[PDB]
DNA sequence: GCCCTGGAGAATCCCGGTGCCGAGGCCGCTCAATTGGTCGTAGACAGCTCTAGCACCGCTTAAACGCACGTACGCGCTGTCCCCCGCGTTTTAACCGCCAAGGGGATTACTCCCTAGTCTCCAGGCACGTGTCAGATATATACATCCTGTGCA
DNA sequence: TGCACAGGATGTATATATCTGACACGTGCCTGGAGACTAGGGAGTAATCCCCTTGGCGGTTAAAACGCGGGGGACAGCGCGTACGTGCGTTTAAGCGGTGCTAGAGCTGTCTACGACCAATTGAGCGGCCTCGGCACCGGGATTCTCCAGGGC
């Protein structure tokens, strides 16, 4: 039995079924999307790491992520991303 | 006794894995400590970006009269959307091709 | 009397065709031999994954296509339609590679 | 050992690449220049890839090594890892 | 007959002089006013460090000088000696901006 | 509120920059084009520097903020921190 | 009793601070553990690079009839050395200026 | 007093007295040299961190530093830096 | 003699029918996420000092600005020729499928050496203070550079 | 009469003298690095499996190569007119120096809420499997675009 590998494939499929229900994806395209998610993750997390170091903090928080998003995304993408993340955090805090 | 397990992704309303993002943040040598809302924020942002790209790619696939999204559709979406072109301007997409573009001085003189 | 397309019609046709396609334009076996030869100077008895050779090919083709785009822009700036080695060199100097 | 393998990148192949680039007319001196440029690019990337492979203590160059080298050079490639 | 230099001698002289010197070539008060006006659109009642404005000026001059070098190269490619807005635009396009 | 401060860059200063860049002859539209290019560059950098300042909960932009922004844009500056 | 303290930099033969480099590596979020020879190697490399740049800059100052190195001399050293120029190809040195380069078509005809 | 700020100035001055015994340095040039050392440190440390993550290890070692130096320096610089670092590590192991 | 137009003719598009292999769903299992609890510290917060950024004024003068002239330079045009393109035939080697052997990547168990963590001790590096010499500036001078009027070979 | 030369003017390099303020050194102190030690897990090492890389062979075509004829694009030469460089006189803020004020950066002391850590339990996510329909390919017919020969104005 081959060793376990992790990918964002099932979540990419879920989002695809939300936005285009009668549409599918090929293996190469799924590989590309997995690479895209990993790249964006690394960019945002590295920027948040650098911000925390610059401010002499030991913790990466929601506002570090917010400032990293504002620094890395181009404009309208940034404001919509900030809206989505704020909404998610508010809902999480309201739940538990 | 112990309550039924809920995922933090379900608590936050996301299709992306909050717990996996938290583990990746903790094991990636970013800071000494990770806050509770940081994985929620990051998973939400990744989901939003994925949805944007997938919507544009599905539109391009519909234009091509295909049901399945392929790298050509991904590249067309990215290069035709300006902000995604700025975000991914240094990325190469395998089997993506190029946009159709001919300079007007090369067209036959009419 | 035999049919002849004028000088540039077929070139525009090829431009449209290859800008619509996505497949690789270099031959796989010659590219592989070139890669193995270049790698000889860095380490001996190297083995290559097939996906590694394919990734190298994709990267090289993308680089060359972008370079030729910039070269065409330089040639058009010089009021020409023929691309030249000096156009390649100007593009590489403005990009910051030489 | 291998020799003369830069000539396996032929004039019609460079023409196809130039057509995808939008080039209508190509000078006869373009082909040698493109061969030299390609050799330079390949040498850089393969040097970095073999360095990664040697650090891992492997004899086989992998797609992940190629991807890491391209990322180091600021030429990120999607779809291979 | 009063002395006149020919059109280009003084220009080459200025080239040599300003390529020998290292001082900042823009006036500091106008540059500072420009910086404050631009920052005004991102936040109100912002204060600045003198070193902040000085770093901004140094970066801006370095950028403009490098761009002008690339522009001169393009103009020479076009068999001219005069730089033009088309030369600036082509240089920026090949740079990636 | 400040207005009309891009005209303080002035034609002689743009000309001095072009002399340090090594150019001999200058067109009249170059000055307006250079004003626009400088404005774009400044807007990008100052936006990032104000983002850093607002993260630090400060009302003062600092040389560190400018250096971090320029490093974020691949334009590292030596001599201010 | 305990011995007289020796510095790791003196043990290595270096003028650069091995223990300070070790502390920076430990508090910099680069990995979970840092080996003993990593700061030694890093400090040696940093010393070598500093020595190269300072040598070229001192030569450039000597050509100017000066005894103090200034940013202009540093820029002249860096931009005249090819490998150092590649290393610092996208760095701006404050108060450094440019190299004296004029294109040949702009010089007067004989 | 003010809080202490660390720099590399005394060590850069030591190396300057080694290479050019009669040459001094101004404060701006010292700032530039400090920035240069911090930049090179950050570059090498980041490359080593990435190498260790790629190879699934928890320790940055001399092997990682050597590989990062090879990746980040051009040619003869890399050769001579590798020689210097190997010399330092050998001397340290001989001593203690 | 120049512009328009209708046929050829070649290429592309569109449609309908077949086969196939890769996407998509299902199933079992195991590893990672969730739950509940503890604890120790990072960070939020209030208070306070004192640095430095802002604002105003007056004066000197460098630098910008506006103007007039003329001269190189950009640009458009015209003519030559040669080189690149389109096409047809021959030759090469890519490509596909298949087969076989072995290197080397990938995994696992085991044990040891290396590194984190702690405590104590102290010397090296930072801030502060002070003095002197390198460099900046003035000034007069000598030399290199440019430009034109002039003459002749 | 078009190409060296003389000579004048202008700018620049060179040498010397004054002066000042920033570099380099000395001092005191404190905090971070070194010495000595323990405990635990990461990684080195050996052994083993099986995948996948390399090497070879043969047949089929697609593609590369080679040659040829001719049109169109590169390039050189020329003429014109205008836009920019050069210099001069007028005007405007820039820079510099003082002063005064206060907002906000920076630091300290307190304490509490939050994130690491741990043990136990379970379901979500991954690997292996199997199946069917989306797409690739083919072939044939319709449409579109290109080019030239021929005739009206």
């Amino acid at each position: 039995r081959k060793t376990r590998k992790e990918s964002y494939a099932i979540y990419v499929y879920k989002v695809l079924k939300q936005v285009h229900p009668d549409t599918g994806i090929s293996s190469k395209a799924m590989s590309i999307m997995n690479s895209f998610v990993n790249d964006v993750f690394e960019r945002i997390a590295g920027e948040a790491s650098r911000l925390a170091h610059y401010n002499k903090r030991s913790t990466i928080t929601s506002r570090e992520i917010q400032t990293a998003v504002r620094l890395l995304l181009p404009g309208e993408l940034a404001k919509h991303a900030v809206s989505e993340g704020t909404k998610a955090v508010t809902k999480y805090t309201s739940a538990k | 006794t112990r309550a039924k397990a809920k995922t933090r992704s379900s608590r936050a309303g996301l299709q992306f894995p909050v717990g996996r993002v938290h583990r990746l943040l903790r094991k990636g040598n970013y800071a000494e400590r990770v806050g509770a809302g940081a994985p929620v924020y990051l998973a939400a942002v990744l989901e939003y970006l994925t949805a944007e790209i997938l919507e544009l790619a599905g539109n391009a696939a519909r234009d091509n009269k295909k049901t399945r999204i392929i790298p050509r559709h991904l590249q067309l979406a990215v290069r035709n959307d300006e902000e995604l072109n700025k975000l991914l301007g240094r990325v190469t997409i395998a089997q993506g091709g190029v946009l159709p573009n001919i300079q007007s001085v090369l067209l036959p003189k009419k | 009397k035999p049919h002849r397309y004028r000088p540039g019609t077929v070139a525009l046709r090829e431009i449209r065709r290859y800008q619509k396609s996505t497949e690789l334009l270099i031959r796989k076996l010659p590219f592989q031999r070139l890669v193995r030869e270049i790698a000889q100077d860095f380490k001996t008895d190297l083995r290559f994954q097939s996906s590694a050779v394919m990734a190298l090919q994709e990267a090289s083709e993308a680089y060359l296509v972008g370079l030729f785009e910039d070269t065409n822009l330089c040639a058009i700036h010089a009021k020409r339609v023929t691309i030249m080695p000096k156009d390649i060199q100007l593009a590489r100097r403005i990009r910051g590679e030489r | 050992v291998l020799r003369d393998n830069i000539q396996g990148i032929t004039k019609p192949a460079i023409r196809r690449l130039a057509r995808r680039g939008g080039v209508k007319r190509i000078s006869g001196l373009i082909y040698e220049e493109t061969r030299g440029v390609l050799k330079v690019f390949l040498e850089n990337v393969i040097r970095d890839a073999v360095t990664y492979t040697e650090h891992a203590k492997r004899k086989t160059v992998t797609a992940m090594d190629v991807v890491y080298a391209l990322k180091r050079q600021g030429r990120t490639l999607y779809g291979f890892g």
